[PDB]
């Protein structure tokens, strides 16, 4: 059972009696389904659940199989699940093939049609759409440089760049009006995609470049698609200096798009000469530049599903020498988190596990002895392992290294701006880029802090999504006073460094200290010459915080006012409840936390007239598996623990719950040990996980709230 | 006894430790024979000379000798036996050519003042402190000169000749000891085994350590070998200490056979258990430092079919690659000037750049004989090799800069005329010139005829940069000497009396004020001056609590007791040491600086005392004194910022050095002082290449200007700026102009850069 | 304190906190004062030496306090736990007894006093410090006493000659002691023990604290002074049955926690009086020490008996109630008579080496070690006992010579030694001294910094074994070629 359909060895061997066991029954399969693909979630069934039509993802995009295929025709849980992965990947080969075709038939046009090419985007997946891109550009350029190969000759590159400007602009338009949350991703990575193939083009015209063999051109990344040929695994061709890989074609659902900056595409030359000459790469560097995530972009744009080893007292063996054994089954990519933390056993016996690996590898150029049995080695495997200053004495002949000194944080500013719909993005990188490398090493240091590229990128979302209410406001005035309604009329008038400024104030003054907030707008002042935002203060929502704070015999105070500071915070609370669904207010003991989230809590309920409950959790008072549930040994029944009961009980709606507003507040100290299973809940994703295998979604009225006294042991993720 | 004591010590340790151990052994004899004195204070000198301190008034600054030579000179004239040194060196006129001779040991001036004539060891020692204080970087072949007068010259005579290891493993070594093979990285000592084997016609088995299979090979062929007498070899034994240790213990209790001989080929790291060192005779390997000698490596690693290919080309471009690996391999061993930190430069480079040039002929060429040099993939070549392979190890920007020169300067197309220079002017007018020929045993003839007199104009660096190396290992002499040779309670009261004398006592505060925080320049210099003072405070207090524990007033602790082992054993504490320092900064010298750290703190704390921001303003703050200089230049530029209202990011920094008097005090403009440039003299703003190895530049001043939008002219340089002189740090860079007729790529070759200290 | 942890400033923020500190002097002076005029009420005589009584009791323990301070050394704590301690042994004493002069009740006193504050003490100028204290106090408070009847210098009480806990002469003790070692060598043991002064007053403490019920001992002095020995021959001697566990390197917790189920069921159920011996080498986890701390708290580890233990303990427990003619059914009753029996017949005595420093770290992990236990210093064989050793050892061979002569100066290292100096006199001298001497090398390797190996008693024994085989087999060589 376990040599046949090798994508099951990452799945725990009890997962695997357990799967065993639930082999008639295919509702209990969806966490590994979730543990072994890349951004697989559910598999799609119909009623009778004898037949899947397709796959989803975490966010909620599904393929559809162009020939389902029927579990009870071959009722073996290994054949059919070979036969889920061989239609998946053929399914994904056909919609590249019709996306391909859609985006040349819009390809070499002088002007697009927005509707055209939104109903082309939400047709396909994201990842589609982006290797879509890629492989018209690609094509593109090269029959351009070929017509340019007579010597000297008129240049139809600039046509290329003409076009790939004109799509840039439909793209920034489109994306500056409302749009769905998918969609919006899926624009997100068409744009910086687009934007990174137009610099490389603008560095391509620069040059004057006349063949299409010139290493200038074979440096960059090329997409060779084949329609013609018969497999279609092998359709396409990826293609960069000297090596070349097929893809991977297995589902990505939707992942963060790195920006391709100079270094990020140094990183990918050096990774691919590396696995050419069929040995692994080392990309050391300190930590928080992107290596890990380089690796996974470069196997993501490869089509290969990663792994993250993350190296800490978490890590294991007997799983992770699995989990290796299987990623040399089946051919995917590992990449390891930092390498230097492991104890130094540990580190010696992974080394000497990952240098038999390497050898069986540059013999393929095949079996090794893995767990006293042989293993193929796929030509598709690849193995990352990163530093953060060396490699062991075994691996350093076996693996290659790269240095990630520091990642060009403008460049990433700047795209990650422009794929906001901001104008001016360069000027707005250039200034805020600095501006963190100031807060970084000014500011008074701090255990919360983080000013790392992390904090950068979710502030400039902020940003953008701070413009796109103020544009939707501005609209809807607009539609009371009046009727003339275009939406770049109001783009260009609209200021968008105070749209900046407003958003770091939002994001980032919270965070800081009674000292650090005069340095902080010195900093603004600094960078952000002349430019001021103000607070638009809720008037409402004040008169509501004075009556209650009235009723509770609270003190209220406005400014400098007694009790101003701590009114200011209760505001700074309600604009991160709205911009957030997870909260953490920090403090020392004697701060107030606790009953202002309460004068919030019922100043909102005496405004909106949404009744507000609250469960007040103590996480350290009771004990984690009872927290969250227990997993019976023998009926697997589900007893659910205390933050599942009520979050069971508000999704059932028993009540009306779901009309009210829910805070579940955390009241107590927080370690790593509980808050692993919440991880995946404060995330965008909004999905609570059980061991028994349900998977709860997090209604938007609920809240998760932390009142926590200190962060000496909150771990930053 | 001697003789074979030095001959079998040295057989397994460094090169550089080899007259270290020479020198101890000839203090033995000197010791030991009765009839020369015990020249006690000549080595307690000769070994401590540098920790006696001096005074600014008490350096005369006589012509024609640096500061360091005057410092120097002074510290050897506090003996009484050179009372009378400086008044004949200012009175001979022969000095001044015997300075800067090539070979100064070899006709040591007599200086030295005595009443009576003096045996030739005590010339010999006297011209050893004579060489130490006024031409440091000689003092290893005066070191040579003096154990040969000491021993007898053909002391060391065995050294210099090649291993014979016949001899040893034949007799003088047991059965049971097994022959241990410790060489450096990008080396392998088989070969000379193995050729031992094929000479003396014994079989021995060959069994590589890389898991558990080769322990059980290994096992295997040691139980049949200790009762047929064979040999057996071990490659890359380091891998497994814990399998060390139990290989040891299995051999401790063992009878061999008389013809059984036990080979360890090993790595030279910590890991490897200290038992087997103890128990075993050590050989230990190193590659000849020569360009020439890792030509000759190189072409015989690499076979002889894979460089006589179709092309013929071929051979011309792996001679290139050839050159390039040994030069900067050649360049590694000047850490400080030849890049900024000791990269790892092995052989794989060598392979995957080998690897890559022959994919890349063959994809160009595609079977044809010959290919024009034209159509040869440099830009392949070149952007590979800078950035894929030997630019991946590659951290510093700068650094990959001199990779890129090197690169370019090299692989092009003008390299196959007959004209190509791979260096210019190594010695006076003389270049070295490029082989004409297209077949290998042509260039291996080439690099055979070399000159054998590399200079470091050979591979880039200025001809100084043997004397830096040679000074610095040196110093390395004097350390491992001194290291080398309750009371020390009495002595660690003594020196920490001293320390608390020299340093200042208190470090005052920065009275706040809203105008001062809105300053940023006064915020920077309030954080330095409570990091400072808090730093102070806790050096202050432990170095009292350590004398009050020298009277036995207080007892041990065990932060105590580490912080008091540490100082004995001459360690850095940790505790103290919370600023960037050089790695290997003694206690002394720490304190050194921080007493000049402190003073300058207190200077600026009286100048914000006394003024306020704008008097703050016109501090000519030196960057080593700083904690953090970056901190300070950041400062800078967020000052004149605020003062014109204009964006931090538009703003460039331009640097006018000019001397302290002359200096304009501009509002965008700040004074710099202590700034010490490498390998280059400024003047009026204008960079020219000399051989002087540091120029102190009197008063940089920094100004602040737009981003004006125009690109950089040819003649500007971007020139680094480092902390210290390890180069391990960086604090910004600043933008130089070169003088006329001067190649910005030879200033990049050469290392040039500016150290804050 | 060691083993407490500062509690999170959110629960001080609930919880105020008030702070008791020792009573103070005139709050002693009352609180004792209550308790001294109750006991006093017994012998009628005397009652009007109550108040003074208590006056001298609190002078002393305020300029003990106020002298022996923590920093000095870990134990030099006294709390007016000691105060109740001395008030309930002075009345203990004074119970039996029916009448007697004020001359008696201040001996007492002293022997309290010493049993208390003196014996805890390390370095001997603290003895003799404590001393002069109790001697200039008894004169202060009390002037109209006979100094030398009162206050005679062998303080040494003992309930085995007579029926009652009177005081006791030195030599009639050591020949009662001497007629029970050799009662002693007959039965057990049979290895020589001489009765230097120190043994004596060893062994009345341990008796004293035997006695006592949930009597448990701290024994800290040098290793082979006789600790372990001396602690057998008090529980032979007052009837226990000594119990020492058998440690080794397999010898993991599981081991020591049967060993204690062991010896709670004999001490417990059979109603067995058992003697408890452990050792530092004996001890090789602090679990180990947190058991024993709680065992030596609580009076009952409830960690040692569950399941088919606890079912096996009450089977046990009801038998003996049954035997005993007590009848309880319910386990809880039934566990607390046993935990009440464990508590009247558990005493646990054990040794610990001499380390300052040590007794930081153990003191540390262990709370109840340090407070609920009696520390004795047995210290080192001081210069009298070693003489004692070296004249009772070297006596069986002819260490005589008519032809010594007695020189003019005698390093006179042994105080009380005879001015005409015998030839056996004379060298066993010259052996205390030898020992003194490695002492004092040893002190200057270690002042030095150099590696050092503790001098021990035993190495003296070593050496007296030694002479012995070496003079016995010359001198018959040597005679018989005579
Ligand atoms: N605006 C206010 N005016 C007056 N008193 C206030 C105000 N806000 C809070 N308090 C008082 O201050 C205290 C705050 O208690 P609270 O439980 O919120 O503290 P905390 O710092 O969150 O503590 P913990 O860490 O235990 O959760 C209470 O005594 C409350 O009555
Ligand atoms: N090339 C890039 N483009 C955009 N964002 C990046 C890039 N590299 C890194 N980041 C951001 O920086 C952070 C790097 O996190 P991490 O992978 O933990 O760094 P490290 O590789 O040092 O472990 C991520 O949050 C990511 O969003
Ligand atoms: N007072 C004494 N007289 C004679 N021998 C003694 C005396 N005290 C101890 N010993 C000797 O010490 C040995 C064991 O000492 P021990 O009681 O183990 O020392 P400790 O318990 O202090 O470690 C015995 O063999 C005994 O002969």
């Amino acid at each position: 059972e376990r040599s046949s359909f090798p994508r099951f060895y990452f799945v725990g061997d009890e997962d695997l009696l357990e799967i065993i066991g639930n082999s008639k029954n295919v509702a209990k399969l969806q966490k590994h389904f979730k543990k072994m693909f890349a951004g697989v979630s559910s598999i799609i069934l119909n009623e009778d659940n004898s037949v899947v039509l397709g796959i989803s993802s975490r966010e909620g995009e599904e393929v559809m199989f162009k020939t389902p295929v029927s579990i009870t025709e071959h009722p073996k849980i290994n054949e059919w699940l070979t036969l889920v992965e061989k239609e998946m990947r053929v399914t994904l080969a056909k919609l590249l093939a019709e996306s391909v075709t859609e985006v040349e038939i819009f390809g070499k046009a002088t002007s697009i049609d927005p509707n055209t090419y939104i109903t082309w985007i939400d047709k396909y997946q994201a990842q589609l759409v982006v290797l879509s891109a890629q492989i018209a550009w690609s094509e593109n350029v090269e029959t351009a440089l070929s017509s340019m190969g007579g010597g000297g000759d008129a240049a139809p590159l600039h046509s290329v760049l003409s076009n790939v400007e004109v799509t840039l602009n439909v793209l920034a338009d489109s994306v500056l009006m409302e749009q769905p949350p998918l969609r919006r991703r899926k624009l997100e990575h068409l744009i910086t995609e687009l934007v990174h193939q137009r610099d490389v083009t603008r560095s391509l015209i620069k040059s004057k470049i006349d063949n299409a063999k010139s290493f200038e051109w074979l440096s960059q990344m090329r997409f060779y698609f084949d329609p013609k040929q018969t497999d279609v695994l092998q359709q396409l061709s990826i293609q960069m200096a000297n090596a070349k890989f097929n893809y991977g074609f297995e589902y990505l659902g939707v992942q963060d798009k790195l920006v391709q900056t100079p270094l990020t595409d140094r990183c990918y030359l050096t990774m691919t000469q590396a696995l050419e000459a069929r040995l692994g790469g080392s990309p050391f560097g300190p930590a928080g530049t992107g290596k890990t995530e380089s690796v996974k972009a470069l196997g993501h744009q490869l089509g290969r599903f990663v792994l993250v080893f993350n190296c800490d007292e978490t890590f294991d063996f007997q799983a992770m020498g699995r989990i290796f054994v299987g990623l040399c089954q089946v051919g995917a990519w590992g990449c390891f988190d930092e390498f230097n933390r492991l104890e130094e056993r540990m580190l010696s016996a992974v080394s000497q596990q990952v240098q038999c690996i390497q050898e069986a590898l540059r013999e393929h150029s095949i079996t090794c002895e893995l767990l006293n049995k042989q293993v193929k080695v796929s030509p598709d495997m690849a193995i990352f392992i990163t530093m953060n200053p060396n490699l062991p004495d075994n691996l350093k002949k076996l693996f290659r290294s790269l240095a990630m000194t520091k990642p060009d944080r403008q460049l990433i500013a700047q795209v990650m701006l422009y794929s906001q719909g901001f104008r001016t993005a360069e000027v707005l990188a250039n200034k805020i880029v600095p501006f963190f490398k100031l807060c970084d090493e000014q500011l008074s240091s701090q255990s919360h802090y983080d000013f790392g590229l992390r904090a950068l990128k979710s502030v400039l979302v902020s940003a953008g999504n701070v413009k796109r209410e103020r544009i939707q406001k501005i609209k809807r005035e607009k539609e009371e006073r009046g009727e003339a309604v275009d939406e770049g009329e109001i783009a260009e008038n609209l200021p968008e460094q105070e749209i900046l400024i407003q958003s770091v104030c939002e994001t980032m003054v919270p965070k800081l200290v009674a000292e650090d907030i005069p340095l902080l707008f010195s900093l603004l002042s600094d960078v952000f010459p002349g430019v001021q935002y103000h607070r638009g203060e809720m008037t409402a929502l004040r008169e509501e915080l004075k009556k209650v704070c009235q009723e509770m015999y609270l003190t209220y105070g406005d400014g400098e006012e007694v009790g101003g500071m701590w009114v200011e915070k209760v505001l700074q609370l309600y604009q991160i409840t709205q911009i957030n669904h997870g909260l953490m207010m920090v403090g020392p003991s004697g701060s107030g936390k606790s009953m202002a989230w309460r004068v919030l809590l019922k100043a909102l309920e005496r405004l909106e007239g949404v009744e507000g409950v609250a469960h007040i959790i103590d996480p350290k008072a009771i004990s984690k598996d009872h927290l969250y549930g227990t997993l019976d040994p023998n009926t697997r029944e589900w007893t659910d623990g205390l933050f599942t009961h009520v979050l069971r009980k508000i999704i059932d709606s028993v009540r009306g719950e779901l009309q009210k507003r829910q805070w579940i507040v955390f009241d107590g100290d927080v370690d790593p040990e509980w808050v692993e299973n919440l991880n995946s809940v404060l995330d965008d994703n909004k999905l609570l996980t059980l061991p028994n295998g349900e998977r709860l979604s997090l209604p938007p009225n609920v809240r998760i709230m932390f009142e926590v006294q200190d962060l000496k042991y909150a771990t930053l993720a | 006894l001697f003789q074979v004591a030095f001959n079998r010590v040295a057989r397994g340790m460094l090169h550089q430790d080899h007259i270290t151990f020479a020198m101890l052994l000839a203090r033995i004899k000197l010791k030991g024979t009765v009839g020369e004195p015990t020249y006690d204070a000549e080595f307690q000198h000769f070994l401590r000379g540098n920790e006696i301190v001096l005074s600014a008034g008490s350096t005369p600054r006589i012509q024609g000798l640096t500061v360091e030579q005057a410092e120097a000179v002074v510290r050897l004239s506090c003996l009484p036996a050179f009372k009378d040194l400086i008044a004949k060196v200012q009175a001979d006129e022969q000095f001044g050519i015997w300075l800067d001779s090539s070979s100064p040991e070899q006709t040591v001036p007599y200086l030295w003042s005595e009443e009576t004539p003096a045996t030739p060891i005590g010339q010999a020692i006297h011209r050893l402190l004579l060489i130490q204080a006024f031409r440091p970087d000689r003092l290893l072949a005066m070191a040579h000169m003096f154990v040969s007068t000491n021993l007898g010259e053909s002391f060391m005579s065995i050294m210099e000749q090649p291993l014979d290891l016949t001899h040893i493993v034949g007799t003088e070594v047991k059965p049971n000891t097994p022959v241990l093979m410790c060489s450096v990285p990008g080396y392998d000592a088989s070969g000379h085994v193995e050729d031992l084997a094929a000479e003396q016609n014994t079989q021995i088995t060959s069994i590589a350590i890389g898991s558990a299979e080769g322990f059980n090979q290994a096992d295997k062929a040691i139980n049949t070998a200790v009762k047929s007498g064979r040999w057996v070899m071990l490659k890359n034994v380091h891998l497994a200490p814990g399998w060390l240790m139990q290989l040891e213990k299995k051999l401790h209790s063992l009878q061999p056979h008389a013809c059984f001989r036990l080979f360890l080929t090993m790595e030279i790291n910590p890991k490897v258990p200290v038992n087997l060192l103890r128990a075993g005779r050590i050989f230990v390997f190193e590659p000849p430092p020569g360009v020439k000698a890792n030509m000759l490596r190189t072409f015989s690693s690499i076979p002889v079919s894979r460089i006589c290919k179709s092309p013929n080309e071929r051979a011309r471009l792996y001679f290139l690659l050839a050159w390039f690996h040994a030069i900067i391999q050649e360049r590694l061993r000047y850490a400080p000037l030849g890049w900024s930190k000791k990269y790892e430069f092995g052989e794989s480079d060598l392979r995957s750049a080998c690897d890559t040039v022959d994919t890349w002929l063959d994809d160009t060429a595609k079977g044809r004989q010959n290919i024009s040099p034209d159509k040869i993939p440099w830009s392949a070549l070149k952007t590979l090799m800078a950035q894929s392979i030997y630019g991946g190890r590659v951290d510093n920007e700068f650094d990959q800069r001199l990779l890129n020169t090197f690169l370019e300067r090299l692989f092009t197309t003008r390299s196959f005329d007959s004209e190509f220079k791979l260096a210019c002017k190594v010695d006076g007018h003389k270049d070295i010139q490029m082989p004409d020929g297209i077949r290998r045993e042509e260039f291996v003839q080439w690099v055979e005829l070399l000159p054998d007199t590399q200079t470091p104009s050979w591979l880039g660096l200025p001809n100084n940069a043997e004397r830096v190396l040679l000074t610095t290992q040196g110093v390395d002499m004097i350390s491992k000497m001194l290291k080398m040779q309750p009371a020390w309670m009495r002595t660690l009261h003594t020196t920490a009396s001293n320390w608390l004398h020299l340093i200042p006592q208190t470090l005052s505060h920065l009275k706040r004020t809203v105008e001062n925080i809105k300053d940023p320049l006064f915020r920077f210099f309030e954080r330095e001056v409570k990091m400072g003072a808090k730093l102070l405070q806790d050096v202050r207090q432990d170095l009292a609590d350590v004398v009050q524990v020298c009277e036995g007033k207080k007892k041990q602790t065990n932060y105590l007791r580490t912080l008091i082992n540490e100082l004995v054993k001459g360690i850095l504490p940790r505790s103290w040491s919370h600023y960037t320092v050089p790695a290997g900064m003694t206690v002394i010298q720490w304190v050194s600086d921080f007493s000049e750290r402190i003073k300058q703190l207190q200077n600026i704390s009286l100048a914000a005392a006394s003024g306020g921001a704008k008097e703050l303003k016109n501090i000519h703050v030196c960057l080593g004194g700083l904690f953090v200089p970056e901190a300070y230049i950041t400062a800078t530029r967020q000052y004149v910022a605020q003062a014109n209202s204009w964006s931090l990011e538009e703003l460039c920094l331009e640097v006018n050095v000019t001397t302290s008097q002359g200096a304009t005090l501009d509002a965008c403009s700040f004074g710099v002082t202590g700034l010490k440039l490498q390998g280059a003299t400024c003047n009026n703003n204008k960079l020219s290449l000399s051989n002087a190895i540091s120029t102190a530049l009197p008063l940089t001043q920094l100004r602040w200007v737009k981003q004006t939008n125009t690109e950089k002219k040819a003649s500007v340089v971007t020139l680094p700026v480092y902390l210290n002189f390890t180069r391990a740090d960086l604090i910004f860079t600043v933008d130089f102009e070169i003088a006329t007729k001067e190649d910005p790529r030879s200033f990049y070759e050469r290392g040039v850069a500016v150290l804050c200290t | 304190d060691p083993g407490r942890k500062p509690l999170s400033h959110r629960f001080l923020r609930h919880v105020p906190v008030v702070y008791v500190d020792y009573p103070g002097p005139a709050s002693l002076t009352q609180i004792y004062g209550t308790f001294n005029r109750a006991m006093l009420r017994l012998i009628p005589s005397l009652r009007t030496y109550a108040e003074p009584l208590t006056a001298a009791m609190v002078e002393f323990y305020t300029m003990s306090q106020e002298r022996f301070t923590q920093d000095t050394q870990p134990h030099y704590i006294y709390s007016p736990r000691e105060m109740t301690r001395w008030v309930r042994g002075i009345f203990e004493a004074l119970r039996p007894l029916e009448t007697l002069p004020v001359e008696g009740l201040i001996r007492i006193w002293a022997h309290e006093a010493l049993r208390l504050f003196q014996d805890r003490l390390v370095e001997d100028e603290e003895r003799r410090w404590t001393d002069e204290n109790i001697d200039t106090v008894a004169l202060k408070h009390f002037p109209n006493i006979d100094r030398e009847k009162a206050m005679s210098r062998p303080i040494l009480y003992s309930n085995w000659l007579s029926k009652d806990y009177i005081p006791v002469d030195q030599e009639e003790l050591r020949d009662y002691v001497k007629a029970r070692l050799k009662v002693f060598y007959e039965e057990e043991l049979d290895v020589p023990l001489v009765l230097f002064n120190e043994v004596l007053d060893h062994v009345l403490r341990i008796d004293r604290i035997f006695r006592q019920p949930q009597g448990h001992l701290l024994l800290i002095g040098v290793s082979g002074a006789g600790k372990t020995t001396l602690s057998r021959f008090v529980a032979w001697m007052n009837g226990l049955s000594v119990y020492q566990i058998k440690v080794h390197r397999k010898y993991t917790g599981e081991d020591f926690d049967e060993d204690l189920r062991t010896v709670l069921r004999r001490s417990g159920c059979k109603n067995e009086k058992i003697a408890f011996i452990m050792d530092e080498s004996n001890v090789l986890d602090s679990g180990f020490l947190e058991r024993m701390n709680t065992l030596l708290a609580n009076g009952e580890v409830p960690g040692l008996f569950e399941g088919d233990e606890y079912a096996t303990l009450m089977t046990q427990c009801k038998e003996g109630a049954q035997k005993e003619g007590l009848m309880l059914d319910s386990h809880e009753e039934l566990y607390k008579w046993f935990t009440s029996q464990v508590i009247r017949n558990l005493h646990v005595v054990f040794t610990m080496n001499p380390s300052s420093e040590g007794l930081k770290d153990r003191a540390a992990t262990s709370p109840a070690l340090f407070n609920r236990c009696v520390l004795n210093w047995f210290g080192d064989w001081s210069t009298e006992a070693l003489y004692q050793v070296g004249k009772e050892f070297t006596s069986k061979m002819d260490l005589e010579k008519p032809n010594y002569i007695v020189p003019d100066y005698m390093p006179v290292v042994y105080d009380k030694l005879p001015q005409p100096p015998s030839h056996r006199e004379a060298i066993v001298n010259s052996c205390v001294f030898v020992h003194q001497t490695l002492h004092q090398a040893n002190a200057r390797l270690a002042k030095r910094g150099g590696r050092t190996m503790a001098i021990t008693p035993r190495h003296y024994l070593d050496f007296i074994n030694h002479y012995a085989n070496l003079f016995h087999e010359k001198r018959s060589e040597l005679e018989e070629q005579q």
